[PDB]
């Protein structure tokens, strides 16, 4: 089935290609570097079981800076609850919000 | 060599445009390993900067290292500014 | 009026254009054909005129019956002048296409392409000169310039 | 004879150069007599984008110098 | 100021169209000992107004096999892509300031060769549906061979931007350093833009007019118009590419004069080739440049992938 | 932005002009004015029919050399590499395969169109 | 001198939109104001909306195309 | 936000839609041709403009020989387009209407479809504040295939000339 | 996740299913086909591009190579198919029976 011929000899012909967190051209990092880099040194040389056991919080950590669900939930949540208060009047944003601000340079 | 000699007469008779492709293909892969200059190249793309040179912790045991880009140590690209 | 100055101004305009942007489809038969090749030569040259051969009857304005038409090619003829888009014209050229020609009295001949297609011109000759042919095509020119289409409009 | 060619080349001539003209004079215009910035990368965008914040008016080529930091 | 711009850019462009088919009609003349247009106006400058006219006050028809939809949209797609193809192109500064400034021009090129094929299918004639398989064969040499084309000289330019490419050829110019793929390319425009000798599509001595055969009045007018587009586009492109102009940032007046009289001397080329050659056959045209063009060309695109390294003159990225 | 708003501003201007086209005229349509053209007779069968494309095998290696020039376009950035000599043989690697598929196509006769 | 001024304008974009969310979800039965996502206390950089969230849309739009419509 | 993208993607599916309804392979060429177009727009949208002009390109290019193969081999006397026929029209209205279902669906509320989670956010939240400088990232990374890559050039180059080999062979006949 | 990955498996999800639905050509069936590597292809550089991984800008190019080496491989059978039986209806290929 998987005849480790790379292994075997040596080589090098996709394991470059693998992940994320390897040597990138320009050493241009990933969006997920680090989140990838915890999760690899985690699980690396306790197998699939205990990997998907234990390493979980690094996984989970992984996958929340890969797809940010929960991010987009919150800043979903929070965007409601401002409609909702704005349509009442309850709230009024801020210059620095609206516009009437001097950013940093 | 008569008959390469006879060979590619013939071809420049016939197909001249087959005859240089096939000379300038043959100098194209042949040239490249003697020139000098493709070290040259390959030094020239090295000493490009394109990220940040991102400073190295002085540990007291580094005299090959520069303390300031202006010292006497580091690469130099006076090789590069006379070229 | 004012109506009427500017339907005049305008009529004129697109008289003009029409006149001088002559583009005769590229049609010819037996011997006369040979006089609009003359023509179309650098001695009297059509295309300084505006007047430019195309082979589309779709891109063509003006249709030169020059020959003889026969029975067996009279239909071809009405089909590529019904095909040919308006505003189009048509000049007759030579004895054949005029009335019946050398071949009047013949068999095989339409005695007149005008029992065919409603002709605007007709150039007398066998074969009319280049010359001829060229007064012809300034005849018709002068004959659009009379046109008043938008006045016809405005006073209906 | 041949140089009656000439006025309708010397038309298109100059309804050539209208473009060029044309795209120069607007891009001085609308960047304040200046070339229009290129920014060919996120480093040149985020120049512009630090000129206009701190020039305070809304527009990068605005330029504050010495005169602004005393 | 923009909308200005985009104006500026396009009345001209149609503008000098015209006077191109007025310039070409006299040139022809004088090459074949004619006058060419004179009467019209002062030397036969109001020519191209009075075809227009007569053309957008001319009745245009549709066949009754014709497919409608197709038929209108081919006309629109060939005027507005020759209109797009000078968005990028700078004089000295582009309109619209692309980073890939070539690949743009070819993926739009590619677009616009749809628009022959759809009319001679619409119009449901078979002179136009040969005229529509000659268009494919044609597409498809110059296409491969463009493209190589096109790798190599940019390859000798360092990216894929134009007015890297006047600061490339700021000293000397792409004809002298690389003049066979020059020629190559040449000849790939004239085939790309269907002017002669590869006026296939629309042979009028073989075909009636080819794939416009159906085509009158106003939608006949815009695609002769996106034609001669198409050719100033594509020598005002050759000009950049191969013939550099100098630059100066404080009076740029001065590069688009040399690209104006540059871009004038290759089209007045064209009109010359046409007035001269006779016409292809496009089974000879397709063997022309698989059998002639494609192998000179592998070898020149090996040739200039290695010149570079060999002698440390690799252009800079940016 | 600017790419849309010029894209939009050509595609109206061709419709305007086919609007001019098909509305200012006057139109005197008939069955025999809108028929198909065949040189004044009419047409033997449908244009619709099959049309034999003797150059068929041609437009696949089409394919296949468009996917060779699409893979040979980002040689430009390819050059700025410290791995020149691993980028040149790769390189000339790829342009020796495509002249011999093309060597190997010409001498089997698949450049010669179907008779 | 230019990651500095990032770093700073980062900063100070984050409090605000913290002391924004504080004043709106004042309300909310469960919710904390400032709750980190990921498990760890490492720095996560904001993605696009953790900054330019709670903005105008002119800002927004800038932020997140002025560079690839910039021609 | 303005939305673009979603938008590019929803002309996106609708393409989609019409060349799967199937009316000629001319109609369908031409829905697949706008489809390559407004993805080429996405995708110049999401960072890579390299990647979108090419594969722009790639389907121009690859389309063009589809027509001559219509016009030679899958041509009839009456192609059909999508009011011609009553299937295909019927396909067409079945595609359209799901794609409004699924939009109208997303926008109004956070559709959890039965395969997967999407959540109703802006594509422009979903970006990276962070930033290259003086190179693309996309044109080095695909430019890396010939300093990285190397087995990835071998088996493409052996791939294509396995092809040309391939088309000459069963085309042979007899 | 965002709406555009929604409407790209949405776009591959009918190509599939415009594929596995024959009417009578098989044109239009590899027409079909072309569009769900089409949808892959940009599904792949959506994923790539914002994830910024960089290596991974070259694995588009070669899914659009074997697209097309696919796309060749499926015009040469058509043509072959059309050579036979003289259109190139799926209607034909029944000689062999299940
Ligand atoms: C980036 C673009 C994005 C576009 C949207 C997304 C597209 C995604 C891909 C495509 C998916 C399908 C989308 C179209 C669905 C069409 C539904 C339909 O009924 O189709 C059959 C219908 C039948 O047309 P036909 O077979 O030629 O005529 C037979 C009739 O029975 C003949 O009957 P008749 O002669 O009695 O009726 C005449 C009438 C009949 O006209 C129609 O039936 C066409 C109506 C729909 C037009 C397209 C929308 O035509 C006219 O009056 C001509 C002028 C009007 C049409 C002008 C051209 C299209 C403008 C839009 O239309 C088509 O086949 C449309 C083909 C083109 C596809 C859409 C292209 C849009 C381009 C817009 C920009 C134009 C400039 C570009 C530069
Ligand atoms: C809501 C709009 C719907 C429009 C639908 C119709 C068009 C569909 C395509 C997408 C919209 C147009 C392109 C938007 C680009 C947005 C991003 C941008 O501005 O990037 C700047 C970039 C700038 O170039 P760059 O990407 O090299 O540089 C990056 C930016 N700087 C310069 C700062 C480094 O623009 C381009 O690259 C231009 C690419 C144009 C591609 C056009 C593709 C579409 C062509 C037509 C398709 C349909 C064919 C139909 C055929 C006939 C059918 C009947
Ligand atoms: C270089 C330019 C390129 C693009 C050019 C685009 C076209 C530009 C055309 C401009 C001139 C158009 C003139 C009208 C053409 C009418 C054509 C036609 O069919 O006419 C016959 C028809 C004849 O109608 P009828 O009533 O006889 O119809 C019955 C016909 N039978 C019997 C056969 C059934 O005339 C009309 O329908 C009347 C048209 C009136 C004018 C319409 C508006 C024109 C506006 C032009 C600009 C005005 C500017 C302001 C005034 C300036 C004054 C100095
Ligand atoms: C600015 C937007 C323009 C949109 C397109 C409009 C057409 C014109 C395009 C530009 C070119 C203009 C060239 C010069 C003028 C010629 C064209 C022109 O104006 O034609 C007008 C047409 C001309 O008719 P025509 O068929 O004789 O056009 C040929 C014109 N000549 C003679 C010059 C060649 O006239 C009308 O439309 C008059 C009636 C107007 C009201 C009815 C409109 C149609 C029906 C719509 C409603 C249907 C439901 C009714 C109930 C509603 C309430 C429930
Ligand atoms: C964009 C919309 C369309 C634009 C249309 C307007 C732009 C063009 C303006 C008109 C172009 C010029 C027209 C005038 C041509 C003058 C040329 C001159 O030679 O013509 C003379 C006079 O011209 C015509 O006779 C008069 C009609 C043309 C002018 C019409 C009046 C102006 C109309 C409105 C113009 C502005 C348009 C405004 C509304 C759009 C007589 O010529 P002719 O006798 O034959 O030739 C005989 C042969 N010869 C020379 C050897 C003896
Ligand atoms: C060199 C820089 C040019 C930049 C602008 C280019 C566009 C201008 C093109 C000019 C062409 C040469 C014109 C030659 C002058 C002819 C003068 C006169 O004959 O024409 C008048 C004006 O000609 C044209 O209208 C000039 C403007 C061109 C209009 C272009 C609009 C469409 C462009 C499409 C190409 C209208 O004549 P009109 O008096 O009324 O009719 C009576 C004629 N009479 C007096 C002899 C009896
Ligand atoms: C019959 C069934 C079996 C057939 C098997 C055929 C096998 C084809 C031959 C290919 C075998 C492998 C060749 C080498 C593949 C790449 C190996 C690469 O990793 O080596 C590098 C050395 O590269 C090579 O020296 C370059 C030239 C390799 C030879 C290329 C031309 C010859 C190809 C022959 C193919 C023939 C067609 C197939 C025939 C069946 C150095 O290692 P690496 O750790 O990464 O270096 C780091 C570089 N970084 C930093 C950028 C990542
Ligand atoms: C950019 C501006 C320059 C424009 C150049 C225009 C040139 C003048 C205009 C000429 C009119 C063009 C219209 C004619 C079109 C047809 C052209 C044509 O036929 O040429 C093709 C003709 C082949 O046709 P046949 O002879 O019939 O078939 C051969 C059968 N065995 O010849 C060609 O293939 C041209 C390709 C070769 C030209 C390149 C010259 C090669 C010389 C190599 C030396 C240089 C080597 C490079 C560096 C090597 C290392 C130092
Ligand atoms: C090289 C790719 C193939 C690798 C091995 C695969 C073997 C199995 C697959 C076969 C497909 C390969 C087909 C290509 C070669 C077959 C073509 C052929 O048979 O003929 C070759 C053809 C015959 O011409 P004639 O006989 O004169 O025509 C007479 C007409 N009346 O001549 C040729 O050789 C053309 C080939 C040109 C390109 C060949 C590519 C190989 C060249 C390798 C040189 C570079 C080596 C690198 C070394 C670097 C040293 C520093
Ligand atoms: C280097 C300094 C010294 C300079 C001198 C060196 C020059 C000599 C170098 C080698 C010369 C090569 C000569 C081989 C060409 C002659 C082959 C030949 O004649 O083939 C005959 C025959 C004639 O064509 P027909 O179809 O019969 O025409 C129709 C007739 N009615 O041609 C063929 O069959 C095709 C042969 C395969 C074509 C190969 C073309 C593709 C390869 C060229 C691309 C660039 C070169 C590739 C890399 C080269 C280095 C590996
Ligand atoms: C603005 C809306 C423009 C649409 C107007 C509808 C025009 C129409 O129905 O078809 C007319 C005409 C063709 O109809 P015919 O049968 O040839 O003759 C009719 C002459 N009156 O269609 C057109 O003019 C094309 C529409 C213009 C471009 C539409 C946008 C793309
Ligand atoms: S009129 Fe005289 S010259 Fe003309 S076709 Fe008849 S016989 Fe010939």
């Amino acid at each position: 089935p998987f005849f480790d011929v790379q292994k075997r000899l040596g080589l090098d012909l996709d394991r470059w290609m693998t992940i994320q967190s390897a040597e990138q051209p320009h050493k241009i990092p990933g969006r997920c570097h680090a989140f990838e880099k915890e999760w690899i040194e985690c699980a690396h040389g306790i197998g699939g079981i205990r990997a998907e056991k234990e390493c979980k919080i690094e996984f989970d950590d992984f996958v929340e800076c890969l797809l940010r669900q929960k991010t987009m939930k919150r800043l979903s949540a929070i965007k409601r609850q401002r409609d909702k208060l704005i349509k009442e009047g309850k709230y009024t944003p801020p210059p620095h919000h609206l516009g009437k601000e001097d950013p940093r340079p | 060599a008569g008959r390469i000699a006879s060979f590619l007469k013939n071809a420049w008779a016939k197909e001249p445009v087959l005859v240089a492709s096939f000379a300038i293909g043959g100098l194209a892969i042949i040239l490249p390993s003697l020139s000098p200059y493709t070290n040259y190249a390959i030094r020239i793309n090295r000493a490009t900067p394109y990220n940040y040179p991102v400073p190295l912790r002085d540990d007291g045991n580094m005299p090959d290292v520069p303390s300031h880009p202006q010292d006497p140590q580091g690469p130099s690209l006076e090789w590069l500014k006379n070229l | 009026s004012r109506g009427e100055y500017v339907v005049a101004k305008l009529d004129d305009l697109v008289n003009w254009a029409r006149r001088s942007s002559l583009w005769p489809m590229t049609f010819g038969l037996a011997c006369c054909a040979v006089e609009m090749m003359h023509m179309a030569a650098p001695r009297y040259d059509m295309d300084r005129f505006g007047v430019v051969f195309r082979a589309s009857p779709r891109q063509s304005d003006v249709m030169i019956v020059a020959g003889t038409l026969t029975n067996k090619m009279a239909p071809a003829l009405r089909k590529v002048y019904d095909q040919m888009p308006e505003p189009r014209y048509v000049v007759s050229m030579g004895s054949c296409a005029n009335g019946g020609g050398y071949y009047h009295y013949s068999y095989s001949v339409v005695r007149g392409c005008d029992r065919i297609v409603p002709v605007d011109i007709y150039v007398p000759g066998c074969p009319p000169t280049a010359e001829a042919l060229l007064y012809g095509i300034l005849q018709l020119q002068r004959k659009i310039k009379r046109e008043k289409r938008l006045r016809i409009w405005y006073r209906r | 004879m041949w140089f009656e060619i000439l006025p309708g080349i010397a038309v298109m001539a100059a309804c050539l150069f209208i473009p060029g003209m044309a795209t120069a004079h607007i891009h001085k215009f609308t960047n304040g007599g200046k070339e229009k910035r290129v920014a060919h990368f996120s480093y040149q965008w985020n120049l512009m984008e630090r000129d206009r914040c701190i020039s305070g008016v809304n527009r990068y080529h605005v330029t504050k110098g010495l005169e602004n930091i005393d | 100021m923009f909308m200005i711009n985009i104006l500026s850019l396009i009345i001209p462009i149609l503008l000098a169209v015209a006077f191109l088919t007025l310039v070409e009609r006299k040139v022809l003349g004088y090459m074949q000992l004619r006058k060419g247009p004179n009467v019209v106006g002062p030397y036969g400058l109001l020519q191209p107004i009075a075809d227009a006219l007569k053309l957008f006050t001319k009745e245009p028809l549709r066949p009754a096999t014709s497919s409608i939809s197709m038929f209108i949209i081919a006309p629109i797609l060939a005027l507005s892509l020759a209109l797009t193809m000078w968005v990028p192109l700078p004089m000295p500064y582009p309109l619209i300031n692309m980073n890939l400034g070539v690949l743009f021009m070819l993926a739009m090129s590619s677009l616009a060769v749809y628009s022959i094929l759809w009319s001679g299918w619409a119009s449901n004639s078979k002179y136009a549906l040969i005229g529509a398989l000659r268009a494919v064969a044609q597409t498809i040499s110059y296409e491969v061979t463009l493209a190589i084309i096109l790798l190599s000289v940019l390859l000798m330019n360092g990216s894929y931007t134009l007015s890297t490419l006047i600061t490339t050829q700021e000293h000397i110019w792409m004809i002298f350093t690389s003049w066979p793929l020059a020629m190559m390319w040449f000849i790939s425009t004239l085939a790309e833009t269907n002017r002669a000798p590869f006026d296939l599509t629309e042979g009028e001595s073989e075909l009636v007019s080819g794939f416009n055969v159906e085509y009158a009045a106003g939608p006949f007018a815009m695609f002769f118009m996106a034609e001669y587009a198409n050719i100033i586009m594509m020598n005002a492109f050759t000009a950049i590419l191969f013939l550099g102009a100098s630059h100066d940032p404080h009076t740029p007046e001065l590069y688009t004069i040399n690209f104006v009289l540059k871009t004038l001397a290759l089209t007045i080329t064209f009109l010359w080739i046409r007035a001269s050659y006779p016409r292809f056959r496009y089974d000879q045209l397709m063997h022309l440049l698989w059998k002639s063009f494609l192998p000179l060309t592998l070898a020149l695109c090996m040739w200039h992938i290695s010149l570079p390294i060999m002698t440390a003159s690799i252009p800079p990225q940016s | 932005m600017n790419i849309m708003l010029t894209l939009l501003t050509n595609v109206t201007l061709a419709s305007l002009l086919v609007l001019i086209a098909f509305w200012l005229p006057q139109l005197n349509a008939y069955s025999e004015k809108t028929s198909p053209y065949e040189c004044g007779f009419d047409p033997m069968g449908s244009a619709r029919l099959p049309f034999s494309m003797k150059f068929f095998l041609v437009a696949i290696t089409f394919l296949l050399f468009d996917l060779e020039i699409a893979l040979l376009l980002p040689l430009p950035w390819a050059s700025q590499t410290n791995n020149l000599k691993t980028m040149l043989t790769m390189a000339l690697f790829l342009l020796i395969l495509l002249a011999a598929s093309l060597a190997y196509e010409w001498t089997q006769k698949g450049l010669e169109w179907a008779e | 001198l230019f990651q500095a001024e990032k770093d700073r304008r980062v900063l100070q974009m984050l409090r605000e939109n913290l002391e924004e969310e504080a004043i709106i979800m004042k309300d909310v039965p469960d919710w904390k104001v400032g709750e980190s996502v990921f498990h760890t206390t490492r720095w996560v950089t904001p993605m696009m909306g953790e900054l330019y969230g709670l903005r105008t849309n002119e800002e927004i739009l800038s932020a997140t195309y002025g560079f690839i419509w910039y021609t | 936000t303005m939305y673009i993208a979603f938008i590019l993607s929803t002309i996106f599916v609708i393409g989609f839609v019409g060349f799967s309804s199937k009316p000629s392979p001319i109609y369908g060429g031409l829905g697949l041709i706008v489809s390559g177009g407004v993805g080429c727009g996405i995708v110049l949208n999401f960072g890579g403009s390299f990647l979108g002009l090419m594969v722009f390109l790639i389907y121009l290019g690859g389309m063009l020989v589809v027509f001559g193969y219509t016009t030679a081999m899958a041509t009839e006397m009456y192609p059909e387009v999508w009011v011609s026929n009553k299937t295909v029209f019927g396909a067409f209205v079945s595609g359209l209407m799901m794609e409004f279902c699924m939009v109208y669906y997303a926008l109004k509320e956070e559709e959890v479809e039965i395969i997967f989670k999407f959540n109703g956010l802006g594509d422009w939240v979903i970006y990276d504040t962070g930033d290259s400088g003086f190179f693309s990232e996309e044109a080095m990374g695909i430019a890396a295939l010939y300093s990285y890559g190397t087995w990835l050039v071998i088996v493409t180059g052996w791939s294509l000339l396995i092809g040309v080999v391939v088309i000459m062979e069963i085309t042979r006949g007899n | 996740m965002p709406l555009v990955y929604m409407n790209i498996i949405m776009a591959f999800a009918i190509a599939l299913a415009g594929l596995l639905m024959y009417r009578s050509h098989l044109m239009s069936s590899l027409l079909c086909l072309e569009g769900m590597m089409l949808s892959l292809f940009i599904m792949s550089t959506l994923i790539i591009l914002n994830t910024h991984f960089t290596l991974a800008n070259m694995m588009p190019i070669i899914l659009l190579v074997f697209a097309a080496c696919e796309a060749a491989l499926g015009l040469s059978l058509l043509v072959m198919v059309s050579n036979t039986y003289g259109t190139d209806y799926v209607q034909n290929l029944n000689l062999l029976q299940c």
